[PDB]
């Protein structure tokens, strides 16, 4: 169902326990792991740095990493339901199906049909229900600080200086504007419409096609609306 | 594959 709201609790890491970690690239799919080992170091200052050594499981071979709590996720999907700036790992399917680190950028509303929208590190954006997402073990104040250098400054901007006045785009399937992808900015239309997102069709290949955030600068009008602040 | 969420 819809969980209720309440306190979004982050319990300690415990030994031989099952969680989410970092496979190998930090914006890359998180896979199952026991924690084995806690590493626990104390300076003259007082800051008492955490380190977890973590045991993939089900491998060809035994694979030992040492790893923080950042990158570690809890196994069970949390029994409240999350709001905007949340650290979270969300399952990916996409019609490679993995659980990729991301941030809540909506929380679950009828507006939304009660799924989180999905702001992922390596610039992914999708609607997941709460069952599919995990929370991170560990975040910083500065949420964004956590993020893959690649959408840092996006999530930055969309979550530190949070408008629910922002721009977005207003949209009808058949209607054409000019969109970025990968540095270019090519033509696009307007294929398909779900709540925050809109499906967008580049002029070049009628096989791509990205669901792009409407509040996304990488939409011309967006980016225009912007500039006339 | 995906564009990013920024220019």
């Amino acid at each position: 169902e819809v969980p209720p709201p309440g306190e979004i609790v982050r319990p300690p890491i415990q030994l031989g326990e099952t969680y989410y970690a970092v496979k190998n690239k930090a914006i890359a799919s998180w896979v199952s792991i026991k924690v084995i080992e806690f590493t626990e170091s104390t300076a003259i200052n007082g800051n008492t740095m955490k380190s977890y050594k973590i045991r993939y499981l089900n491998t060809p071979y035994q694979m030992i990493k040492t790893v923080t709590a950042k990158h570690i996720a809890y196994f069970e999907p949390p029994p409240v339901r999350l709001t905007i700036g949340t650290r979270v790992i969300a399952y990916f399917d996409g019609t490679q199906s993995a659980f990729y680190p991301g941030i809540i950028a909506e929380p679950l509303k009828q507006a939304n049909r009660y799924r989180y929208l999905i702001f992922y590190d390596d610039g992914y954006t999708q609607y997941v229900p709460h069952r599919d997402v995990r929370l991170v073990c560990q975040a910083s104040e500065k949420v964004w600080e956590d993020v893959h250098a690649a959408s840092r400054d996006f999530i930055q901007k969309y979550v530190e200086k949070y408008s629910v006045d922002r721009p977005m785009v207003q949209c009808t399937r058949g209607q054409s504007m000019t969109t970025e992808s990968n540095g270019t900015w090519l033509y696009a239309r307007v294929i398909d419409i779900d709540c925050s997102l809109v499906l967008m069709q580049f002029e070049g290949d009628k096989n791509h096609t990205e669901w792009i955030y409407r509040g996304s600068l990488r939409l011309g009008p967006v980016f225009r609306e912007t500039q006339n602040n | 594959s995906t564009g990013g969420k920024a220019p």
